[PDB]
């Protein structure tokens, strides 16, 4: 999953998009939010969502599995997420249930993440040497045309 | 521009050098043809190559190297081998007699005839070349054809052209381990009459190579393969800076003032912490901290002298691939808050550092392994000067029963010399217990 | 009109001039093609300070960088703002300096500074009225101390009459990476705090403390400190280029800031750092901002000044703010510490209010100040210099050369005599 | 504007300023991300007196966080209103304590007690004017006990003018887990009458016994123990943010309810219970509500007041109330049982009225009010104390961080001064 947020006084951005790690458990239903760790990247990583079991609506319902798929949204305690796709024996199980998948999507990057390291593109080019080939291969070599001029 | 002239003297060093040559072809793509792939960066030789390889508008990356040997048998091998259309033709300078271990038939009764030539070879090399920063030199004391002859040319280089930078690495005498017994007498004579021509001496020993192999390496029938492949690996690294672009750079000048303090005084020591197999690599970790410690660890030194036996004055460490200098300086400050190392009150500063981005290299059906972390260290201290005692402690006695001094007087020699290489070496072990003097 | 001509020496300035350029170029809005893009009055309005004009758009720098090894040329060339620059204001040597010093400076000059003297005096008579010059460079940069010392002890003399700005950088007190540092700073200070009138004073060391407490980002790069740095110079050049009812003058400024020909080396100091969830956890005032600006973290110069006083501070705020807030804050500092000043002068505050902040922040601001806290710096390189020309260890390259120890002699004369004026006057 | 600034401190005090916090945020009607949604006028014209403001919306709480175990604070961050917490806001050290007394007094506070002095004097600069700060903490607790008890040493000299309350809980009479746990409250006890104002006195296991007295659910969680013990603290804040006619300020409670400088403990009290049937079948009249209040089983700090006698009362009302009923309320109780109050002082009374309805009920109040009834506590922890120094078990660990016997013989000789100075006041 992933979640975007505004910057409102920082040198860079309008924005920062972070990616994020949902786990459902099959025990007690407990969900757990964990964001991956990347270095020099200037958040507080680790553990965001302890063990607990959450809340859909007001009267204390409860996210039962029965209502997830892909290409949900979910507001959750303020803020709200979308999922993206899942892994080999979420799908599995879930289809064996008999979940319709819905067609998958593309996860996007920080802009800041990148402009942090570099442009990822090629290089490349100097000038044009390469007489010692002609010159060898094509000794006294030449053409003969006929040509008129009216 | 930003280049050297490499000179390998004597069937000694001669196989090293085919080995460091082999070794460089690889990183730049540089074929046993001598041309490159497709890509077109030839030119008016302008990037990286050019710092080692001199090529013309052949397309043939031609090295600015020349061997010179007086055993015909290794050259013929080599130029029958692979390469051999990569060397020039007759920089593989040849001759027909050894000095069967004599330094002094290695400097007087043959030297006269071929440093002609060579000095035909060294000045049609200089004129073309333009940036001339200095020379590596490759031999080795022990020398049964390199020492004496080594001598003389670094005599009369250093007589003519002053004004550049002279380096050298030397296979050491095994202080326990002997090859030919001739070796303190070729050893002292060599180099006492170098002393005063030699800028920087770096030292390396077979046994301490092997020690390594069969502890980290762990590879207990090692190779001179091997040998040679660590050791070209040193010297690549210590050229990288030149070689490539990099956050800052540092160079032989530098090295020359800053890792001697004196004159005379110019022996330190080389060291590489990585050195580890392809396995361990890959499912062991690699980093800063770890690497650091490892380059004081004291049984990694290829000469076998004990730290807490000696102190330390200088030290130069290249860390080459990917760092921050701030876990750097501050493991380097960890180490000097460290109270079993002694540095002496002359250096309350001794760091040189120096970051190339750029990762080192492996080598196809090589031995070592993919690393992104290299520290290569260049330490100067005093506890070497144990192998001077070891050595002399022996000269003494081979002096007094006066063997193979007929051999020395037959080819026509005298004792005044070797009388006079005694009390030099005294006067270098009594500097360096002033200089530990607080 | 008034303009200035920069300067940029040894290997360190060949990076930073490169950041600050191009940092100077994002707020100007220059994109490094050069062809301008315009949306903002005032940065179309007061550019000729720095650039010349060039045809089509496109705009000169007034900076010329020196070194002797091509290949940081080549660097900066190749950098994303090195077509920006000229062929003609790059000149280089044809061999190596290996900072030693007396190299540099009667040998690997003497056939420079006349080339570079001819650029210099081309580039000042293409501009009409100077206020000066700046230079930046590293006193313990062998090539950079080499370099300039000559080059303003020449400039001195042709041109007496305008303002001497040394930007320069400071060895690390814990690790010096050149064991002759302490030789090259004092063949450097010996000569500059005589040419010179006012030093700036930077330290990797602090830079490494602000990146532990502010930065928070584990591994950082020596570009982002060229980035701080380079924000910071820009800072103090703003006042000049934009509107506002506020005094520029750099002359107005050092007759504020200089009470005594030997009093020359100051503090930098920048403005809200943002921490790493800050951004949106933080409220922009100018209380607050005042607070910030007046800590010992965001100290960034030599080391604390805890240990001694304050002479004299001078603060440019920038964005729009009131006098006020200004006003009430510096006499609520006045009155709250009362006893870390010098009762020699009274109210030793010197403000300037820029109307125009940097380009995306609403309110921010930046520091100098003279103050007691170079005294442990050359105390330790006093001590350094004493325990080495004890055993003239590293010394025959200089005899070599043709320096004799007298000269070693009196700059160390020099550096005493300034450490125990800088004593005295408040002790 | 008068604020207030909140301390978090001890594993536990740690749970309930958590707990604390995210109460108040639901009674003013804040999202867990910081957005306020507009429901009442009132409360958003004084979240000043707690929120400062980060723009875009975002009140930032001014509270402090501090701990040594990293994942203690990993959770408490990670809980669903932990995101609200400043990462600037959290100071901590790298160790743990091992539930030691003299270690977190000297061994580690020391390199700690810095920063969080200087983040404190920051805030306190930021906000404007205070009747003082509360501290959340564990007297039996080790961290929270090693550092408040400096802290407070460290407040009560340059900060004389306000008022430090103090909240903490008592281990079990029955049982304490913990065994140095005696030592370290004896230790910490005396600091806390030398620094003290305000008191307040709970023990969990009244709290047990509430739960199966009126929620008669079996088995409830921490978590509900501290909603409330959260909700009692509440009850005193309620007066500030809400309009009515009645004084707000803890010294117009304080003064009142403290006779003699030796007077600092006192006793929550609350407001209608709930059981399953009660929330259709209760019978909400003040009678009711105020025999509820004096009821002896409502009592839920330590144990039965009955065996002592009242010294003051305070009650503070929620909701749209009279002030004649509840003045013949006290009138009534007077006379049926005047018998356990003294001659002290007469009238022992006091009642403050605020009138906006707490979130789920209409009318209740808080009783807050402190007796003759704090002696068979402290007395059979001091046989404890007597018991264990008998022979000295453990002392060896705090004889090796450097302590003595002769602080533990003045600490109980405070402590025997305690029980007589209270069983004169009732003879
Ligand atoms: N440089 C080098 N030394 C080796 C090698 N293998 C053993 N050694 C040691 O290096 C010394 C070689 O020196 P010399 O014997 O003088 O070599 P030389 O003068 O060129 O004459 P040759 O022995 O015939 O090669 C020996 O004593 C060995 O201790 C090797 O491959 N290269
Ligand atoms: N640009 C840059 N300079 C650095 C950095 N770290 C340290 N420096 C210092 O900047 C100084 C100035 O460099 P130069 O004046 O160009 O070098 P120099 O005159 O040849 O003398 P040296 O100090 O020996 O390099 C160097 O001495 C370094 O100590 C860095 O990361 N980037
Ligand atoms: N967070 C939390 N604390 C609890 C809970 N139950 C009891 N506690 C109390 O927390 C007390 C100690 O907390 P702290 O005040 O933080 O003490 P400390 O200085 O960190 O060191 P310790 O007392 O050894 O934990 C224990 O003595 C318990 O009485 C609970 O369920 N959660």
């Amino acid at each position: 999953a992933y979640f975007q947020e505004d910057v409102p006084i920082s040198m860079e951005e309008h924005y920062r998009i972070r990616h994020v790690n949902i786990y459902y458990y099959l025990e007690d239903d407990s969900m757990s939010v964990i964001e991956p760790v990347v270095e020099n990247s200037g958040i507080p990583q680790g553990k965001l969502i302890k063990r607990q079991r959450f809340t859909k609506n007001d009267m204390g319902d409860h996210y039962h599995w029965k209502d997830l798929n892909r290409g949900i949204n979910l507001t959750v305690y303020g803020k709200t997420f979308r999922i993206v796709d899942c892994d080999r024996f979420t799908q599995d199980f879930l289809e064996s249930q008999g979940i319709e998948l819905n067609p998958s999507e593309k996860i996007p990057l920080d802009p800041y993440t990148q402009l942090r390291k570099e442009p990822v593109r090629k290089y490349v080019t100097p000038s044009d040497f390469d007489q010692l080939k002609q010159f060898l291969t094509f000794d006294k070599q030449v053409l003969r045309f006929y040509a008129i001029w009216d | 521009m930003r280049e050297c002239i490499s000179i390998h003297v004597g069937q000694a060093g001669v196989q090293i050098g085919n080995a460091c040559w082999e070794l460089y072809c690889l990183e730049h793509g540089i074929q046993p043809d001598g041309q490159m792939p497709s890509d077109k960066t030839i030119g008016g030789g302008d990037d990286s190559f050019n710092t080692f390889f001199s090529e013309t508008g052949a397309g043939k990356h031609v090295p600015r190297a020349v061997f010179v040997d007086l055993e015909p048998t290794v050259v013929d091998e080599v130029r029958t081998g692979t390469y051999r259309q990569l060397f020039h033709p007759e920089q593989l300078i040849t001759g027909k007699e050894d000095a069967a271990n004599n330094y002094a038939r290695g400097h007087y009764t043959i030297g006269k005839e071929i440093v002609d030539l060579v000095l035909d070879r060294i000045r049609k090399l200089a004129d073309l070349c333009t940036g001339l920063q200095g020379f590596l030199i490759f031999h080795s004391f022990g020398g049964g054809t390199g020492s004496g002859f080594a001598s003389l040319l670094m005599e009369r280089l250093s007589v003519d052209y002053g004004k550049k930078s002279k380096l050298e690495f030397a296979i050491y005498p095994a202080p326990q381990v002997s090859t030919a017994v001739v070796e303190p007498y070729n050893s002292i004579l060599t180099t006492h009459t170098t002393l005063e021509h030699s800028d920087c001496a770096f030292m390396v020993d077979n046994e301490a190579i092997y020690d390594i192999c069969r502890r980290n390496l762990d590879i207990e029938r090692p190779t001179y393969t091997n040998l040679n492949r660590l050791i070209g690996q040193i010297v690549s690294s210590i050229t990288a800076s030149l070689r490539f672009d990099g956050a800052l750079n540092v160079d032989l000048t530098e090295f020359q003032t800053n890792l001697v303090p004196y004159p005379r005084i110019h022996f330190p020591l080389a060291t590489y912490a990585p050195v580890i197999s392809a396995e361990k690599a890959y499912h062991e970790q690699l980093s800063v901290a770890e690497i650091t410690n490892a380059c004081f660890e004291p049984a990694n030194q290829m000469v076998k002298c004990d730290p807490r036996h000696g102190k330390y004055m200088a030290c130069c460490m290249l860390y080459r691939g990917d760092v921050v200098p701030k876990d750097v300086n501050a493991a380097i400050a960890t180490i000097k808050t460290k109270r079993t190392i002694q540095f002496v009150d002359w250096c309350p500063t001794g760091f040189k550092v120096g970051i190339n981005y750029q990762p080192p290299t492996v080598v196809p059906g090589g031995d070592l392994a993919k690393v992104q972390r290299a520290v290569c260290m260049l330490s100067n201290t005093t506890a070497i000067a144990e192998a001077w005692a070891r050595l002399d402690h022996k000269f003494d006695l081979m002096y007094a029963k006066r063997a193979f001094v007929h051999w020395y007087v037959g080819e026509g020699m005298e004792e005044g010399e070797f009388s006079e290489a005694r009390e030099d070496l005294a006067a270098l072990e009594k500097d360096y217990e002033e200089v530990g003097v607080d | 009109m008034r303009e200035i001509v920069h300067l940029q020496a040894g290997q360190c300035g060949n990076q930073i001039g490169a950041k600050f350029w191009e940092v100077i170029s994002d707020e100007h809005g220059i994109d490094p093609t050069g062809t301008y893009h315009g949306d903002s009055d005032l940065q179309l309005e007061r550019i000729n300070v720095y650039y010349n004009e060039a045809t089509g758009g496109k705009y000169v720098p007034r900076a010329v960088l020196v070194d002797l090894e091509p290949g940081t040329m080549d660097s900066v060339r190749s950098g994303p703002f090195g077509q920006i620059f000229r062929p003609d204001n790059f000149v280089f040597g044809q061999s190596g300096a290996g900072n030693n010093w007396a190299k540099g400076h009667y040998t690997e000059g003497a056939e420079l500074v006349d080339s570079v003297l001819d650029v210099v005096r081309k580039e000042a008579e293409s501009c009409d009225c100077l206020q000066g010059f700046q230079l930046t460079h590293s006193l313990g940069g062998g090539t950079g101390s080499g370099m300039g010392t000559l080059l303003i002890s020449k400039i001195r003399e042709e041109y007496p009459d305008r303002i001497m700005n040394t930007f320069s950088v400071v060895p690390s007190p814990k690790v010096s990476d050149t064991v002759v540092e302490p030789y090259n700073a004092t063949l450097s200070v010996h000569q500059l705090v005589e040419n010179t009138d006012e030093t700036y004073c930077i330290d990797n060391e602090a830079l490494y403390d602000i990146c532990f407490r502010t930065l928070k980002l584990t591994t950082p790069t020596y570009g982002d400190l060229n980035h701080l740095v380079s924000a910071t110079m820009s800072g103090v050049t703003t006042c000049l280029r934009f509107p506002g009812q506020l005094n520029a003058d750099l002359r107005k400024l050092a007759v504020n800031m200089v009470p005594f020909p030997r009093l020359h080396f100051f503090m930098p100091g920048f403005a809200p750092l943002t921490s790493r969830g800050s951004q949106q956890y933080r409220a922009l005032t100018v209380p607050e901002l005042t607070q910030q600006m007046f800590d010992a973290k965001n100290m960034m110069a030599a080391c604390d000044p805890r240990h001694g006083r304050y002479l004299t501070v001078a603060a440019v705020f920038r964005g729009r703010m009131s006098m006020k807030e200004v006003d009430e804050q510096m006499l609520n500092v006045q009155n709250k510490n009362s006893s870390y000043f010098v009762e020699w002068i009274p109210n030793n505050v010197k403000t300037a209010v820029c109307d125009i902040p940097p380009r995306g922040l609403k309110m921010s601001a930046t520091f100098i100040g003279n103050s007691t806290a170079i005294q442990e710096l050359f105390k330790r390189i006093s001590e350094q210099f004493t325990a080495m020309f004890r055993r003239k260890a590293f010394l025959h390259w200089y005899t070599g050369e043709g320096m004799d120890e007298m000269e070693f002699t009196e700059a160390e004369s020099n550096m005493n005599d300034l450490v125990s004026e800088y004593q005295q006057y408040q002790d």
